[PDB]
């Protein structure tokens, strides 16, 4: 029964008087479906802030309203799957009716499990990014931070990542925090189309809904994919983004009266990222055996790295992935300094062959950075430094990458590797005819039937073997050297060429197939 | 690059003889098959 | 540079004041909440 | 045998006499009232609190009156309602220590974190907040630093000599290696060190402490180690006290066994952090950016305990974190004041590729003077710091008027500069997993002769690309001769063919 | 109808306190006072709700003629403005003063 | 000026204009953009008309709405602003949609 | 000496960033009056306490510590008597003075001593001012 009152209504905060014994977080419910959190309590008297609003209620001093007695707790229910959610658990769209038996219910606020709980991180989790799943690898269980400046496709990044577990059993949870509504429809559609939306769920908090709800809806996403690691089952969680968290909760502490501090946020900021993102990471059998994979979302400003919730958050993931302005500007999708990025996890979240294949390259990378922002007296340059330009100018090449374009684990493999043995390197020249060269290798290996025992073999005997070294020799480096020497004539006499492609028989006939099939719907005249 | 197109157009392999100094110009003779003769280094025309 | 110096000196500046009236508004509270208490009876 | 002089007492035994109830609450911040005591209740005492079975604790803060007292939680506060009954022994928390605590992963409330059955800890109970000694003099009996450890780090060997029975810091921002060098050091120093460990973790992360307690099981020195972790996934009441706890362990270590104690802190802004967080949860006045009033205070009370007397040394690495790179933080201020050696770590570096990403230029030891090195080592540390310093100033010169405005002496000096920048650098052998490069152990006196070699101008015919991660100088000249010798003969076989 | 009814309990720039006196429902938030003065109307819209009495108001408007005392009535709604494709070619302010 | 343009260039007979300028009070300059988006919503739901709603300026809603913020003795954030700034911002931008 | 001099009874301040040597030239002042009349003091104001302890055994190495006094407020000490100690070192240094003598004294360093005052008065209620 009701045993509350409303008072006051100051700073969108209720203020109710009644005895009870009040908890932190406790359910407030002012009718069968408007509910607030408990914030502060005195023995006869409560704050609260409201998570969801209801046109009919009227809301106001006098309403009455019931303590449950019980912790803000999210109900699990069947048709969570293929739909969009709020915090308190409400289908805004779905696509499954719901039968309404909870089948759990998680604690928004559960601490994370202590460290004998754990177990490190050995299985990758493909992006379906060739440049993230070969020189920033993400494993299963893995913070991988998404900073960057406004506009340069970090939620693209994400949903890359997302639709890459088209088929796996990877369970994909987005949770959006202060986003435009037009957008996270857009992100269903999405989903819809390229058929992960039976695995796919969306936690929304609008950014003119309640701050309440803003503040708690990664908590809540948190205690859902719990539930599902509970299972043992394989979670990524994208969080987009924790700057409109951070301000929600500056928002929430400074209107209830807390001091400010660095930058006006609450002193306690770091703690509230810190115990979110410690709820993520790879568990043992005896604890469920699962992952929970996350990948949050900040903006910098005007590439300011410095900042303090962008330095809060590198603090507490794995790494980071960082998307530079300037390269958007010059059209390079996506646009991700890699000089400026980092994976923590390293070789051992790779697989065996991906390891090998890109063993060294990010190092090269930076040393070809380096040297190119270097100025010297000696205009001589020495082999080993024109080496690292070389390969650094090919590695440039590889990055390049449609949108919402899943590109296999394999593929990106064996294009690392091709890079790493040099056959690339004479492309210095011409980097269109690299393009070209790696669409047409990207599409023998995606539909051709021997690309796909290529990379099938590639996976169960490993690159030393022979056979592996057989389909290379015979398949992939042929083709190379025919487009080398179209391309570029001189390459028919330089020595590094003779000796690297010697027992190469000079066969072109997989690209000159591949171009007639694209021509063969060609028309003498064009009618617009 | 200038410099490459007007060797490309006023100098034939077969009845001119280069002499490149520098690594780029060397370069560009060498891609260009061109008879070089010999090669310098550039701190010769440092001094005259 | 100068963009710079001023966008940093005034966050600054506008933090420090702000922080430094936060303990001023807290030492009154006791004085808004018997004026609003005696402004709620009224007449 | 050893006779302690000034050994730890156990706590006293007793029986809960003060109990009351909890009569506001918050996030993290509670207010108890008292209704039954037999005593009058002391400051920094525990109220313990039960709910399902499960035991709470509340550290008092505040005494408004003689039955009104605030507190905050140790751990999770999940279960505390109004009206929760509590009861208190007028005395602060206290942890089970003694020698079965090596290769024991706890917190520093006590409670186990290397397996689920939790298997007990057998010790005595000793409180870490009280510190007993038989007066104030006797804390002036300490013993004088007079020895430098050899960490195999060019840089740290070399510029920025460690104390034994000293402190040193690592200082820099997110992300810029502090966590990589404190391993690094760990790796370098336990396993011939003639004592004991403690590890404190402080607000880190969670993957962090598990891997660091899988190392040290798989490199046989976990049972030569005692771990506290109080990580960033805490409440402020639990990161408050970590470093309380892990110098008490050391104090136990060191005066009640006689042992020299190597005290890892990982990291030691958190700390101040977490009674920032606290004072501000107990509505205090903030000092300038929003920090307590008391910060200095609660730094030194931290600081002081970690000394040196005749029983042992307490050698103390501790990791800083800098907020928003910000080095005139106040918390960073109130640390620079107690590090003996202070090694900042710079972000620029690090995007170069310089690895350790130690910025000599901004940091200081005091461990270079004439009482504990030769006079060689500080000339050559003088002479290091001055180059690099006039290669920075010309460095400028050379990016905004070009290169040619330069004489033949600025171009050695720049020459130079970076050969010694770039042979710093070096692979550590805990950053095996990040690239493959294994790792490298340099002495003391081969990074001196490399560093003299270099600064002579004996190699500056070597590209510096060359010079980049490696070990000694003779790697170096190795590499260039093969190198040339190669190129030797392939001009000599093309030469034959023509 | 018009069910609050109150009076001007505070005054500042652009800030002003009502005590409300008669009401047949309880205040909302965001709802608008008016204030008939001098043969003009002034509004109020309602910010905070201090009690069940006391409220706070920022003027949308001009504020000259407020004064301590004045007496003030709502209808418990927000503010609203006449609409029709007759508004086209027309210049009005937010709250529909032409 | 624009409104004598508007009436001299001929498209004025099909542009509504609401305007809270620089001389008002705060509370109309933060309603503006409100009101606004009424009339467009009234003009797409009600006869059926495709509307082009123009905003200038913009900048001028967030400084109304931090110094009606300020006048109600709340605890400014970041530059002087008020805490609840992207939610007033996503409260006026919500409700342009197709 | 000679291109800064400094007379007796001047007040001279020593400014400068960390680790930079201030310590050691105030020392060195100290050290200076091995064969003179000055009395020395040395005030730390939070200090840590082996460096107080060095400094004592550099003050006996050099035969200067029988005319020598510390007054010791170590960083982990009461924090008003870090306020008070360089008021009870200046008023030794009075009843130094006050029978004729020369007395040089040391305050390392008013910062800290500053902190002390700012701590003590935000505790105690005083209202904040620039910087606090
Ligand atoms: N790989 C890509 N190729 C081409 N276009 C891309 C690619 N990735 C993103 N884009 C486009 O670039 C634009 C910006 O990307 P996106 O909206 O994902 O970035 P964001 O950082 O989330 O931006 P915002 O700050 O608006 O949230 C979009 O139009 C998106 O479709
Ligand atoms: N010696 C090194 N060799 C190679 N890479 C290094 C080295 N030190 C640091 N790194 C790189 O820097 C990254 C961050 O290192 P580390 O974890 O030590 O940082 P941190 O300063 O502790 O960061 P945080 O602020 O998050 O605690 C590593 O994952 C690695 O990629
Ligand atoms: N004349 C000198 N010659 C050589 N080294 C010196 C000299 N004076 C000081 N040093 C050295 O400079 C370092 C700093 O000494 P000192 O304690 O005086 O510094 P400080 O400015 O007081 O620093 P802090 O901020 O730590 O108190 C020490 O390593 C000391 O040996
Ligand atoms: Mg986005
Ligand atoms: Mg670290
Ligand atoms: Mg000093």
């Amino acid at each position: 029964m009701k045993n509350l009152k409303i008072t006051a209504i100051k700073d969108n905060l209720i203020f109710v008087e009644g005895e009870h014994q009040f908890s932190f977080l406790e359910i407030i419910k002012f009718s069968d479906k408007v509910e607030g959190v408990v914030l502060k309590a005195n023995d006869r008297s409560a704050i609260v802030a409201i998570l969801n609003e209801d046109k009919d209620l009227n809301l106001t001093v006098g309403s009455l309203a019931e303590a449950t007695g019980e912790l803000y707790k999210i109900p699990i229910y069947d048709n969570y799957l293929g739909s969009i959610i709020n915090v308190l658990g409400e289908s805004l769209v779905k696509q499954y009716e719901r039968t309404n038996v909870a089948l759990d219910k998680k604690y928004v606020f559960t601490e994370a499990q202590p460290i004998f709980t754990r177990s490190a991180v050995n299985e990758p989790l493909v992006t379906g990014i060739t440049v993230v799943d070969g020189v920033l690898p993400v494993g299963r269980g893995q913070k991988e931070l998404i900073i960057g400046d406004r506009g340069t496709g970090k939620t693209a990044i994400a949903l890359n990542a997302m639709l890459a577990q088209e088929n796996t059993d990877v369970i994909n949870i987005f949770i959006a925090i202060g986003k435009k509504r037009d957008e996270i429809v857009e992100i269903y559609g999405t989903f819809k189309k390229h058929n992960i939306l039976h695995k796919s769920i969306i936690v929304s908090a609008a950014s003119d809904d309640a701050v309440a709800a803003r503040y708690l809806a990664p908590y809540a996403g948190m205690a859902i994919a719990e539930f599902f690691q509970q299972i043992g089952k394989d979670v990524l969680v994208v969080m987009d983004d924790l700057t409109n968290h951070a301000d929600a909760y500056r928002e929430l502490s400074l209107l209830a009266g807390i001091a400010p501090a660095r930058e006006a946020y609450p002193g306690d900021i770091f703690y509230v990222h810190s115990s979110l993102l410690e709820r993520g990471g790879k568990y043992g059998p005896e604890f469920g055996g699962g992952s929970i994979t996350i990948l949050p979302i900040a903006q910098t400003l005007a590439g300011d790295i410095s900042g303090y919730i962008p330095t809060n958050l590198i603090s507490i993931t794995d790494g980071q992935i960082y998307t530079s302005a300037k390269l958007f500007n010059e059209g390079t999708r996506p646009a991700i300094d890699v000089n400026l990025s980092v994976s923590r996890l390293g070789s051992a979240a790779q697989s065996k062959f991906m390891a090998f294949a890109s063993s060294g390259l990010k190092k090269i990378y930076t040393e070809y950075k380096y040297l190119k922002r270097l100025s010297s007296f000696s205009s001589k340059i020495s082999n080993r430094d024109l080496e690292t330009l070389q390969k650094g100018k090919a590695f440039e090449s590889l990055i390049d990458q449609a949108e919402y374009e899943v590109i296999d684990y394999e593929t990106s493999a064996i294009l690392f590797l091709l890079l790493k043995k040099g056959f690339l390197n004479f492309y210095t020249e011409k980097t269109e005819a690299l393009k070209v060269i790696i669409g047409v290798i990207k599409v023998f290996l995606a539909k051709d039937v021997l690309g796909r025992k290529m990379r099938a073999i590639l996976v169960e005997h490993g690159i030393d073997s022979i056979v592996w070294n057989l389909y290379l020799n015979h398949m992939i480096l042929p083709l190379l050297k025919y487009h080398l020497l179209s391309e570029l004539q001189y390459l028919a006499t330089n020595r590094e060429f003779i000796k690297k492609f010697k027992d190469i028989r000079n066969d072109g006939r997989i690209l000159l197939a591949y171009e007639r099939k694209g021509y063969e719907r060609g028309i003498a005249y064009d009618y617009k | 690059r200038k410099l490459s197109q007007t060797v490309k157009e006023r100098i034939r392999p077969d009845k001119d003889f280069v002499i490149t100094v520098g690594t780029n110009v060397d370069n560009i003779a060498r891609q260009l098959n061109l008879n070089i003769i010999d090669h310098y280094d550039l701190d010769l025309f440092n001094q005259i | 540079l100068i963009l710079k110096w001023n966008r940093a000196r005034k966050e600054e500046a506008t933090l420090q004041s702000t922080l430094l009236f936060s303990a001023f508004k807290v030492k009154n509270q006791k004085s808004t909440r018997d004026e609003i208490l005696r402004l709620s009876k009224g007449k | 045998s050893f006779n302690p002089t000034n050994p730890l007492k156990p706590i006293e035994e007793k029986e809960f006499t003060i109990f009351g109830e909890i009569v506001e609450i918050r996030s993290q911040v509670y207010k108890i009232r008292i209704d039954k005591a037999e005593e009058e209740v002391l400051p920094k005492v525990i109220f313990y609190a039960d709910v399902n079975g499960k035991e709470i604790q509340l550290e008092v803060a505040d005494i408004f009156d003689k039955n009104l007292v605030s507190t905050f939680v140790l751990g999770n506060e999940t279960g505390l309602k109004i009206g929760t009954k509590v009861k208190s022994k007028n005395q602060s928390y206290a942890i089970k220590i003694s020698k079965r605590l090596l290769g024991r992963v706890i917190d520093p409330i006590g409670k186990i974190l290397d397996d689920s059955i939790a298997t007990p800890v057998h010790g005595n109970m000793y409180a870490p907040l009280e510190m007993q000694h038989d007066s104030e003099a006797t804390r002036y009996v300490v013993s004088p630093k007079n020895a430098i450890l050899e960490t195999g780090i060019k840089v740290i060997d070399v510029l920025l000599p460690i104390p034994k029975g000293g402190k040193t810091g690592l200082l820099g921002g997110a992300g810029v290696g502090k966590t990589v060098i404190v391993q690094e050091l760990i790796n370098a120093f336990i396993k011939f060190h003639d004592g004991v460990s403690v590890f404190a973790g402080i607000g880190e992360r969670i993957r962090e402490g598990h891997e660091l307690w899988k190392e040290a099981e798989a490199l046989g020195f976990l049972n030569k180690t005692a771990f506290i972790f109080g990580q960033m996934n805490e409440s402020p009441g639990l990161r408050f006290r970590s470093g309380i706890s892990g110098v008490k362990v050391a104090e136990y270590f060191r005066n009640n066994l006689g042992k020299s104690v190597l005290l890892f802190m990982d990291n030691i802004f958190r700390y101040v952090q977490a009674g920032s967080e606290i004072s501000s949860l107990l509505e205090k006045t903030p000092s300038a950016v929003g920090y307590q009033p008391t910060l200095f205070s609660e730094m030194g009370q931290l600081q002081e305990r970690i000394n040196s007397t005749k029983d042992g040394d307490i050698t103390s690495i501790q990791a800083m974190y800098i907020p928003a790179d910000d080095f005139t933080d106040p918390a960073a201020v109130a640390a620079f004041a107690h590090f003996d050696s202070t090694i900042i770590l710079s972000r620029q570096l690090a995007a170069e590729g310089v690895y350790p990403a130690i910025d000599p230029l901004e940091s200081n030891s005091k461990m270079l003077s004439i009482k504990y090195t030769s006079r060689e080592h500080l000339d050559i540390a003088k002479k290091t710091v001055q180059t690099l310093e006039k290669t920075k100033t010309l460095e400028d010169i050379i990016n905004i008027l070009g290169f040619d405005a330069l004489s033949e002496d600025d171009k050695k000096v720049v020459e130079v500069g970076r050969r010694l920048k770039w042979f710093l650098t070096q692979p550590f052998v805990v950053a095996e997993k990040f690239s493959g490069v294994p790792g490298k152990f340099v002495r003391l006196k081969d990074s001196l002769k490399g560093i003299k070699t270099i600064l002579d101008g004996d190699l500056n015919h070597i590209p510096v690309s060359y010079f980049s991660f490696v070990g000694v100088v003779e790697e170096i000249i190795e590499k260039f001769n093969l190198d040339a010798k190669k190129e030797a003969l392939k001009n000599e076989l093309e030469q034959n063919q023509k």
